[PDB]
């Protein structure tokens, strides 16, 4: 109201195996819980109740997992209830988040024709894409993933790159930001690669380590802002971000705003969860076909889950960059379940990066008003 | 607000 809900519509069911991924079961050692893909009750229900009960607009995202691994005709299924059911006449927005392994031509154009967002997972060039994102074979996956582009932009579908920042990454931003600015890729989000929760951190050849962001989000800012002063407009995620949070004292990406919120996460059996990182029994809200929305935001668990996120650490209280960073996202301040949120473990790359970036950062601010 | 893994725009 407006409601935005993030659909896990074939669960953590994937055909890759991304090194770095702890959305997948990977292996005997690394397992994800697997609902399968989501019956047409519980579609039918979770679509009828966002759109019951949401005001204003609503946003469905599907991600996962794979979440073309429902199939195309969940997907048909799905605008046929949101043409049926949206008594309100809201405005609605629809996404999706893939690995683009299985795009094909009719997947393309059903994505262009319902308006669809689309995230396509891209981790760079060639090799850099293949390093981490392998196939179930442990085979290489970036032509497939350049084949969705292709498909992309000859069938008009709006997307943007999303690309995880690994140790890698931080050694050949030129590389990476040459190859996008090369295929005409000009909406980026780069994701920091997450060691999975509650692992001590840094342990993995592709963990991005504070020094590694650092080296990164510098490097980054500098190929953009040339860009930039050259007339080229490229979106990266977080530096909008940070020109939201400058113009507006506030910013559209969670995890910029000091606070976590309810993502309204619905897995494939209709069970709810607070944020895509925190799909783990002990944050289970409730499910989608037993409880309003409003319900499950007000749960005992949904509230201690937010509030959690309102603790600001002593070092973020004297720190010149406060009203910038505002500490972070919650994921990259929980070190041990349980235990109070820490320092974010980037804190010293956010630090770093200000001081080298914040002149310039003005300077565009000032020139987009 | 948008999720960090997912499409967003402005
Ligand atoms: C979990 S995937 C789900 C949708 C789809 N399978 C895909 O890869 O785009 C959503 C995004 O999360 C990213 N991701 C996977 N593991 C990550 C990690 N350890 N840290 C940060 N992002 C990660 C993926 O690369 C992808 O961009
Ligand atoms: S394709 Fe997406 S869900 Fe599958 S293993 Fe890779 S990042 Fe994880
Ligand atoms: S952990 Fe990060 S992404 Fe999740 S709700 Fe909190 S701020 Fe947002
Ligand atoms: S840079 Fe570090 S100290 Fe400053 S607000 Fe961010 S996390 Fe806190
Ligand atoms: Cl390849
Ligand atoms: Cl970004």
């Amino acid at each position: 109201p407006p409601l935005s809900l993030l659909i896990k519509p074939a669960s953590s069911g994937c055909n890759l195996k991304c090194t770095y991924c702890f959305y997948h079961s990977l292996s005997d050692n690394r397992n994800v819980k697997s609902y399968g893909i989501m019956r047409d009750e519980v579609l039918e229900s979770m679509v009828k109740r966002v759109l019951n009960e949401a005001n204003g607009h609503c946003s469905f995202a599907f991600q996962g997992g794979e979440p073309t691994l429902a199939g195309l005709e969940f997907f048909e299924k799905l605008m046929e209830l949101q043409r049926k059911h949206n008594y309100k006449n809201l405005k609605i927005y629809n996404s999706l988040q893939t690995n683009g392994t299985l795009i094909d031509e009719s997947w393309a154009k059903f994505l262009s024709e319902n308006k669809f967002l689309v995230g396509l997972s891209m981790d760079g060039p060639k090799e850099i894409h293949n390093l981490n994102r392998k196939d179930c074979c442990g085979l290489d996956t970036f032509s497939k993933v350049e084949r969705a582009a292709e498909l992309f932009k000859k069938y008009k579908v709006e997307f943007n790159i999303l690309c995880v920042v690994t140790s890698n990454t931080a050694r050949h931003v030129n590389k990476v930001y040459k190859y996008f600015k090369e295929k005409d890729f000009k909406f980026l989000q780069f994701i920091n690669c997450l060691d999975p929760l509650y692992e001590e951190k840094g342990k993995y050849n592709y963990s991005l380590k504070p020094k590694d962001y650092t080296k990164f989000l510098k490097n980054l800012f500098d190929f953009w802002y040339e860009d930039f002063l050259n007339g080229n407009r490229v979106s990266i995620r977080y530096f909008d971000g940070l020109l939201e949070t400058i113009l507006l004292g506030k910013s559209s990406s969670c995890g910029m705003n000091g606070t976590c919120t309810c993502q309204f996460v619905v897995e494939s059996d209709g069970s709810v969860y607070p944020c895509d990182f925190y799909v783990l029994d002990k944050w289970r809200l409730g499910n989608i076909q037993d409880m309003t929305m409003k319900e499950l935001f007000e749960t005992n668990k949904n509230h201690e889950f937010i509030k959690l996120s309102f603790k600001v650490h002593e070092e973020c209280k004297k720190c010149k960059w406060f009203r910038l960073c505002k500490g972070g996202c919650r994921r990259c301040r929980d070190s041990k379940e349980d235990s109070a949120l820490e320092l974010n473990y980037y804190c010293q790359s956010y630090k770093e990066f200000f001081e080298y970036a914040f002149p310039r950062l003005i300077n565009v601010a000032n020139n987009i008003k | 607000t948008s999720p960090m893994c997912a499409p967003a725009r402005s």
